[PDB]
């Protein structure tokens, strides 16, 4: 299409909105209640452009550009007066009741409101009334309401209704008196509620654990990084201001996240900021604990290793990819033990091999909005893949979509879309051991054991394909259901599978692998995605390893006298008897975190690893991608004594104090080029980031903003002379605003988004190829592995069904969001939104024992007799016992297990 | 607490067999909460949104955009006078005047006893005889400050 | 209308049916506007859509969807009766046909008359409305409601 802007040609989409066409050519058009990912509804006004029917015009008239297709040979103009003044009366319009509150506003210099107030000129006011007023609600630990502020521009009840499907935030009341909240005070039930901080516009919704420590976008000191907290590899700005990361803002990734997070990932940040981190190495001299410096701390440890016979590793699922290897390196690859169970080991390299030998594309998370139906088997995929839920969510958004296109509506019209599809969805169909948070959408939940799930996923794939094995004993109605699934899934264009490795069964995953066989096929264009449990779990399952039992029973037949444990705590892969006395049996332990673990008072040397913000590295998706993590922060800038370095770098360090007597720090691209060296099937992690000698004209890429401020005081009251600024070799990012952040810099790594008069989130505008969709440059994160030529055999081992034994309990697993990541759940701001430990019943087996919801139940596993209150699980299955998976006492390796003397305290 | 009665939730499932959608029934189930309790409170909120099977949120919005969906308790009749611009050329504003005499209220308020809640509101579509009240359910045209007593007697 | 055959299924054995139903509102002026009005005939606040797409095409359910005032569906069964000519002949103006007029506000008989289009103002305040009352003096008037 062509498009004449104030007498200038353009050539843009003929299906874009005039709004989102002219801010991908760079023009400024001011606009509240459009979003790149919520279409467009025309409430706010502000977006108004003077379109003329023809070149021989004059007149014109005041359109909506967000409203107003950017069809060809289109005439507009932005810089109309008639055009610039209704813009600046709409701002006006706005202003007469806004509150005097941009100093204690949170939004204060990232609000989209003053962008647009200062970007239409409107500076003088004129109105001299009075003002409306609005009380506020309480929203919960994370989300803080302020609706003085509130413009009404109507972006976060259809983000949270219309987009993430949210319930209980709702638009109440009429003319000036519109107000946005809850029906009543109450915490926000969505998963990704904190989206609506960037979201709205304005300071009503704002960032709460931000707010408690508050400090303004320009002081901040931000980096590239990924979410930790589970799989999916969400990207991520960590903002850190006075040595504690203060922040964790949505980075753009066209390819995975686009716009939004989770709530785990947004507010679970909050163990970094834990006073109890390690900061020095520290060794255990009988019963004292002596502080070490970096150099003693190798020669020791390297001296005592040298002593040792044979030296284990065990490694863990959250450490960096880097780190692992190191880890591998320094032990060698046949004493290198991965940190997780022989189980979940087995499990997660079974979804490893369907995913890179299965022969069926894995979507990336973008990808997965575009999918026709949607069979999700055994993963509770919002209380551990969240934003796959989100996508999952849009997917099923997607028959509305197909429909109102089918009736030439434009795909941005996003009200005509909603009304047209009504109720009409795409076919979803979730499998789990009781309801999920999918239930209101999904066109059917199979509430069943684990054995009960794979054996249904087997029934699909028989019934889809016959030469896949056949399922004996299914009952008609199940059967009736079944045949639904199968016309559902056959008839689809686009059909993905979705499953993983937290629901403690191979057979789950199994049955999976052969529903995507099977469509496979039959010709279908079918995707399937494997949820791992951790941010790295797929680098570690890549990289193999022994199971933490062998490295236990190494430790316990005295064949290894020396362990060296990195960021594991070792009870939640197995059980805290074992690991407590086979650790204690070791002459050596040497335990390399950067969280305060129950593992470390038996530790003879601990190890101040760094964190995610204090550290570099490359973690492994779900999906297969590699994605570099860049350091936030120096910990040393603030506090001179803290020793915390990377766990590569201290590996590395002790591997060659080990070798030489020498010590030797390195640097990361030669860790990198290690492990492409080394390992072939991580050769993909090279290209995850340039390496430090990446820039743009010759300057690095800054990591704060030009306006960075209190440089000569912030360190003032230790010391009035300012130190070295702090030096990044390891990484093309620098720790000052003497670099690059420029949104035409040929680059894919943006620490955060600014532009001249963008101040707001919105300023992605600027760093995108074109609104929504990617970087500009491309996305970053390369995907380790293709999808393979050849697929793999059909999986014959159909499990028996569930039969409840007496006496015996099985676990199953039940996962939140707030609680089961290890790090997340130690977060401070996470105690009041994780719920109180129970164990879930079925009301058959709680009548039966004599319980009722409330009592305190006791039982005995690995001989720890525990208590929990019971609560009444309708959707459960008699049989089982419920547990929250990754709590605290219950590890995540009891998914799956049994149960002795479950009986009443 | 809020239980719906017996009769309410026939009432709300008979409307909702008119529609192809059951969420085209909330006003009219606000409006049946409202007719049996005179208001609708705020456990009626997610009762009737329990039965429909949309959002509490989704209904509350309904209830708080309507004018004529009362969110607060009101007494046990509802004066409403006409204050548009025909009721304003005819003279609502002694009307207005003598309900505040006699009542002893303003507008949006509740007298000491209940009996009467004064509300203003738009054209009541009566304006070649105006001015109008619309007391509970009877509209009352032709009015005057004279006989506006005599009118708020019959409604105990 | 239901208990004689003229509504409900198999109206006039011609095989048509047909359901009507009153929907009573809740005191929003915005509900008048066709689309407010579906918005709120679905059960939601009454907001307004943005056109196009018009409710013939997709309007209440998304369905094809057709909103008419009382007074033209009142001027339907007459053309159907008495035919096109004599609609065409009512009077002789672009306007075809009758409209309900009237004259409200401090006049000698406020009140509401049929008249064909193309009657004066004029006539309406003196001939039928009797003109202004005894001591007042005629200042302006609005045509068609208090947004003209
Ligand atoms: C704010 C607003 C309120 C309206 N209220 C009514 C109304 O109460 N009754 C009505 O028949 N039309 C009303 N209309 C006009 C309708 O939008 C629509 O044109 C009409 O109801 C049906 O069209 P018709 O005149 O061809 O029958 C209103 C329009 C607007 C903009
Ligand atoms: S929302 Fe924006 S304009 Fe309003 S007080 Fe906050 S910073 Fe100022
Ligand atoms: S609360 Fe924020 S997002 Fe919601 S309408 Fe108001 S300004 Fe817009
Ligand atoms: S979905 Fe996972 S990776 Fe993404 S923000 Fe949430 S916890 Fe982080
Ligand atoms: S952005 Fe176009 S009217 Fe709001
Ligand atoms: S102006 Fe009062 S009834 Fe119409
Ligand atoms: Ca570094």
């Amino acid at each position: 299409a062509t498009i004449h802007v104030d007498g200038k040609e353009y050539e843009v989409n003929g299906a874009d909105n005039l709004l989102e066409a002219c801010l991908s050519l760079g023009l400024d058009i001011p606009y509240f209640c459009w979003h790149p990912a919520l279409g467009s509804v025309g409430a706010c006004r502000q977006c108004a452009v003077k379109q003329y029917q023809n070149a021989e015009d004059t007149r014109g008239r005041l359109v909506m550009s967000c409203m107003t297709p950017a069809s060809d040979g289109t005439f507009i103009s932005i810089d109309d007066e008639e055009a610039k003044q209704f813009r600046e009366s709409v701002v006006e319009w706005l202003m007469t009741n806004h509150p005097h509150d941009c100093p204690v506003c949170e939004e204060g210099g990232n609000c989209h409101l003053q962008d647009m107030t200062v970007m239409t000129g409107h500076s003088f006011r004129r109105y001299r009334f009075t003002k409306r007023t609005h009380r506020n609600q309480d929203l919960g630990p994370f989300i803080s309401h302020e609706m003085n502020r509130c413009i009404a521009c109507y972006r976060c009840v259809r983000y949270y209704k219309d987009y993430a499907d949210g319930t209980d935030l709702g638009v109440y009341g009429a003319h000036d008196n519109v107000y946005f909240g809850r029906p009543e005070d109450g915490t926000l039930e969505s998963e990704f509620s904190g989206n609506l901080v960037e979201i709205c516009p304005t300071g009503v919704f704002t960032d709460k654990t931000h707010s408690e420590r508050y400090n303004r976008k320009w002081d901040m000191q931000f980096a590239p990084s990924i979410c930790q907290q589970c799989s999916i590899g969400c990207n991520i700005s960590p903002g850190e201001r006075y040595g504690e990361l203060r922040r964790i803002e949505n980075r753009y990734n066209g390819t995975v996240n686009h716009y939004f997070l989770c709530d785990r990932g947004r507010f679970g940040y909050g163990y970094v900021n834990l006073k109890d981190r390690p900061r020095q190495p520290v060794q255990r001299r009988g019963d004292d604990f002596i502080t070490l410096n970096a150099e003693q701390a190798m020669q020791g440890a390297a001296d005592i290793l040298r002593q040792s016979k044979k030296v284990i590793g065990i490694g863990s699922p959250r450490a960096s990819v880097e780190s692992n290897f190191a880890l591998r390196e320094l032990v060698g690859e046949e004493n290198f033990y991965t940190g997780i169970a022989h189980g979940e080991q087995e499990r997660l390299q079974l979804a490893l091999k369907v995913l890179r030998e299965g022969g069926i594309y894995t979507p990336a998370l973008r990808e997965i909005e575009s999918y026709d139906a949607v069979l999700v088997l055994g993963e509770d995929v919002t209380q551990t893949g969240a934003r796959v839920a989100l996508a999952v969510r849009q997917a099923v958004k997607g028959k509305a979509r197909e429909m109102a296109a089918a009736q030439k509506v434009a795909d941005w019209q996003i009200a005509a879309i909603l009304n047209i599809g009504q109720r009409a969805k795409h076919p979803l169909f979730v499998t789990n051991v009781d309801d999920t948070r999918l239930d209101d959408i999904a066109a059917w939940t199979y509430r069943a054991p684990v054995e009960d799930q794979a054996r249904l996923g087997f029934a699909i794939a028989h019934a889809l394909d016959n030469s896949a094995p056949a399922v004996d004993g299914i009952e008609p109605e199940l059967q009736s259901k079944i045949d639904v699934i199968v016309q559902a899934l056959a008839g689809a264009k686009k059909p993905l599978i979705i499953s993983g490795t937290n629901a403690g069964s191979l057979e789950v995953i199994q049955a999976a692998a052969n529903v995507a066989k099977a469509l496979k096929g039959r010709g279908a264009d079918v995707g399937i995605t494997m949820i791992a449990r951790s941010v790295n779990s797929m680098g570690l399952g890549i990289m193999g390893g022994g199971s933490l039992e062998e490295a236990l029973t190494e430790l316990e037949t005295g064949r290894a006298d020396a362990v060296v444990v990195l960021e594991n705590d070792l009870h939640r892969h197995a059980s805290a008897i074992r690991v407590n006395a086979a650790l204690a049996k070791a002459p050596l332990v040497m335990v390399v975190d950067h969280q305060r673990t129950a593992i470390m008072e038996n530790a003879h040397l601990v190890l101040s690893a760094a964190s995610f913000a204090e550290s570099d590295g490359t973690v492994i998706n779900n999906e297969g991608r590699a994605q570099r993590f860049f350091q936030v922060y120096d910990p040393a800038y603030y506090d001179s004594k803290t020793v915390m370095l990377e766990s590569w770098r201290w590996l590395h360090s002790l591997h060659s104090t080990l070798l030489s007597r020498e010590v030797d720090w390195t640097q990361l691209d030669h860790v990198i080029d290690a492990v492409v060296a080394k390992i072939p099937e991580l050769a993909g992690i090279k290209d995850a980031a340039p390496d430090a000698t990446f820039r743009i004209r010759g300057q690095k890429l800054a990591r704060e903003p030009h306006r960075y401020s209190g440089r000569t005081a912030m360190r003032a009251n230790i010391s009035v002379h300012e130190p070295r600024q702090p030096q990044d070799i390891d990484t093309m990012f620098t720790f000052s605003m003497e670099g690059n952040n420029q949104p035409t810099a040929h680059r894919s790594q943006v620490p955060f988004a600014w532009a001249p008069g963008w101040n707001s989130p919105q300023a992605w505008n600027k760093f995108q190829d074109e609104v929504g969709g990617k970087l500009r440059f491309g996305d970053p994160g390369v995907r380790l592995f293709e999808t393979s030529e050849n697929g793999l055999d059909y999986f014959t081992s159909v499990p028996a069904r569930f039969q409840p034994q007496d006496g015996k309990w099985r676990i199953a697993p039940y996962y939140h969001l707030f609680g089961s990541d290890e790090l997340s759940q130690r977060a401070p701001v996470f105690q009041s939104r994780m719920p109180q430990p129970y164990i879930k019943l079925n009301p058959a087996d709680a009548a039966k024992l004599g319980v009722n919801a409330g009592t305190r139940v006791s039982f005995s596993y690995d001989g720890n007799t525990v208590t929990l209150p019971v609560e009444i699980a309708e959707g459960l299955t008699a049989g089982q016992v419920g547990l929250p998976m990754g709590m605290s006492g219950i590890a995540p390796v009891l998914a799956g297990a049994h149960l002795e003397d479950l009986k009443e305290a | 607490a809020f239980e719906l009665s017996a009769a309410e939730r026939e009432a709300i499932e008979h409307e909702m067999h008119h529609y192809e959608d059951p969420r085209a029934a909330s006003i009219e189930a606000l409006k049946i909460v409202q007719k049996q309790r005179g208001w609708v409170p705020d456990g009626a909120i997610h009762a009737i949104a329990d039965v429909l099977g949309i959002p509490a949120s989704d209904v509350e919005g309904v209830a708080t955009f309507y004018s004529q969906i009362f969110r607060q308790p009101v007494g046990r009749h509802v004066i409403r006078y006409c204050d548009s611009v025909v009721c304003h050329i005819n003279g609502y504003q002694g009307i207005q005047a003598a309900l505040e005499k006699k009542l002893n209220i303003k507008p949006g308020q509740t007298t000491f006893d209940g009996r009467f809640t004064l509300l203003p509101t738009c054209c009541l579509g009566n304006c070649d005889k105006g001015p109008n009240m619309m007391i509970d359910e009877d509209t009352h045209a032709h009015l005057t400050p004279e006989a506006i007593p005599e009118l708020l007697e019959r409604y105990k | 209308a239901t208990e004689a055959g003229l509504l409900g299924k198999n109206i006039m054995g011609t095989g048509f049916d047909f359901e009507l139903f009153v929907h009573t509102g809740a005191g929003r002026y915005i509900c008048g506007e066709e689309t407010a009005l579906i918005n709120s005939l679905e059960g939601r606040r009454a907001n307004p859509r943005s056109k196009p797409p018009f409710p013939a095409t997709s309007g209440a359910w998304g369905k094809p969807t057709c909103v008419n005032n009382v007074e033209t569906l009142c001027n339907v069964p007459a053309i159907l009766a008495n035919g096109v000519e004599w609609y065409q002949n009512i009077s002789k103006s672009k306007d075809a046909g009758t409209k309900l007029m009237g004259f409200s506000g401090r006049v000698k008989n406020p009140g509401l008359w049929e008249l064909p289009f193309g009657t004066t103002a004029r006539e309406i305040l003196e001939d039928y409305a009797g003109g202004m009352r005894d001591g007042l003096k005629f200042k302006a008037w609005q045509p068609g409601g208090a947004g003209t």
